[PDB]
């Protein structure tokens, strides 16, 4: 299993893999309870009211200002019964995705994910940037530093607003230099969205009540894919977006959606992002990847105790799958180089894992919310790591039955309907 | 992000 422990929130905590945490927000915060559930990967069941200082208030603005497209609950996830409901979650939906070929290379190529150690000003040494860590609490109550590529952090204010977040830095920007950054995702097991069969209705603001409903580990999928790309420093820059022609709703409201969900989502959305830009993008991260083994050459002294230069040197040696030469110097390969950033956007893509789940899903980017659900699937009778929520041998094993809110509506409670709020 |  991806998770060799099965973690209860009330389990008491050891200051290794179940322990009392800080994050690197700049800011205060008292201590909260994280567990890790796999090397480099933390989970931590609380509202994030940490990594954006500005985003600590869970209550709804006023009800006259609410966005289409998000639901409040100030209360969700505060109970201890919840945290431990959401761990669960959360790693069911790990194993469900590392269950997978797929899943298991995209895990795996996170885990090797380690954020460039490019925070020193003298380039002779090589040192850790301290955003890319975590402090845990020790037994003996102190604080220890520790590395890590990501964190699974439960929603901030507004619950469906799912997305990556990292800690940026003065001068470098992390997600697209090459180097990379520690990921947090802001997800929840607890609730799905509802979307419609039929590809003219899905796309359509005004129709559809949202008859099936989104595995949830797809669209946990769907964020580690961002987290892979954020990671490795390949992130496309928001500012480069698809100024969407191919849905008169999207047009009418001149609304824009950025390449890099183009490109996480996979299929036929990837190809709105033409040829010459595909090219540019290509390049400019193979220079950035020319610069980190030109750092990595230069570097003749490491910093900390942790490991030794060797020891971090082949660490990035294998990350970026640098070549080396007879007197040791790093250099990019062409080949490999395409080979990985290919694997990081074209194999791993929303549009593959629902291949390799055999779910029912969205079939494009660009469509409407119909509704957000509120659901359990920590319970087998409810959902398995092996057919999500279309369990074997019974009445939902066939046409995705599993997933029609309408024939397995003892799974869905409907809290929100979106259509027609556009 | 989930997208509209
Ligand atoms: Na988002
Ligand atoms: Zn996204």
């Amino acid at each position: 299993p991806f998770v060799n422990k099965q973690f209860n929130y009330k389990d008491p905590v050891n200051g290794v893999d179940i322990a009392y945490i800080k994050i690197p927000n700049a800011g205060q915060m008292q201590p909260v309870k994280a567990f890790k559930i796999h090397n480099k990967i933390w989970v931590i069941p609380e509202r994030d009211t940490f990594t954006n200082p500005e985003e600590g208030d869970l209550n709804p603005p006023p009800e006259a200002k609410q966005v289409p497209v998000s639901y409040y609950d100030s209360t969700y996830l505060s109970t201890d019964n919840e945290k431990d409901n959401y761990l669960k979650g959360v790693t069911k939906l790990f194993e469900r995705i590392y269950s997978t070929d797929l899943g298991r290379m995209l895990l795996t190529s996170i885990v090797r994910g380690i954020p460039f150690w490019g925070g020193s000003t003298i380039d002779t040494e090589l040192k850790v940037i301290d955003t890319n860590c975590i402090n845990v609490i020790q037994p003996d109550g102190s604080y220890r530093s520790e590395e890590l590529n990501l964190v699974i952090i439960g929603p901030s204010a507004d619950i469906i607003q799912f997305e990556c977040k990292s800690f940026g830095h003065e001068v470098l920007n992390l997600t697209r230099n090459g180097y990379g950054s520690t990921q947090y995702i802001r997800f929840s097991p607890d609730f799905t969205f509802g979307f419609e069969e039929s590809l003219e209705v899905d796309t359509n603001p005004l129709l559809g009540a949202g008859k099936f409903a989104t595995d949830p580990a797809v669209t946990l999928a769907h964020e580690l894919i961002h987290a892979g790309h954020r990671l490795y420093g390949i992130a496309i820059n928001p500012n480069r977006v698809f100024k969407v022609n191919t849905n008169a709703y999207y047009e009418m409201s001149g609304l824009e959606v950025s390449f890099e969900e183009l490109r996480t989502f996979g299929g036929h959305d990837a190809k709105f992002i033409d040829s010459l830009q595909e090219n540019e993008f290509r390049l400019y991260y193979y220079n950035k990847f020319k610069d980190i083994a030109s750092t990595l050459n230069k570097a003749k002294s490491i910093v900390g105790t942790t490991a030794s230069l060797q020891y971090m040197k082949n660490v990035f040696k294998e990350k970026y799958l640098l070549s080396e030469d007879t007197s040791g110097k790093f250099s990019v390969d062409k080949l490999k180089f395409d080979k990985l950033y290919k694997m990081l956007t074209e194999i791993y893509t929303e549009d593959n894992f629902v291949k390799f789940f055999k779910v029912l899903n969205r079939k494009t980017y660009l469509n409407f919310d119909k509704a957000v659900f509120k659901i359990n699937i920590v319970p087998k009778v409810n959902y398995t790591i092996y057919d999500g929520f279309n369990l074997r041998n019974t009445n939902l094993a066939a046409n995705f039955n599993g997933q029609n809110t309408e024939i397995n509506n003892m799974n869905f409670t409907k809290l929100k309907n979106f259509t027609g709020l556009f | 992000c989930r997208g509209c």
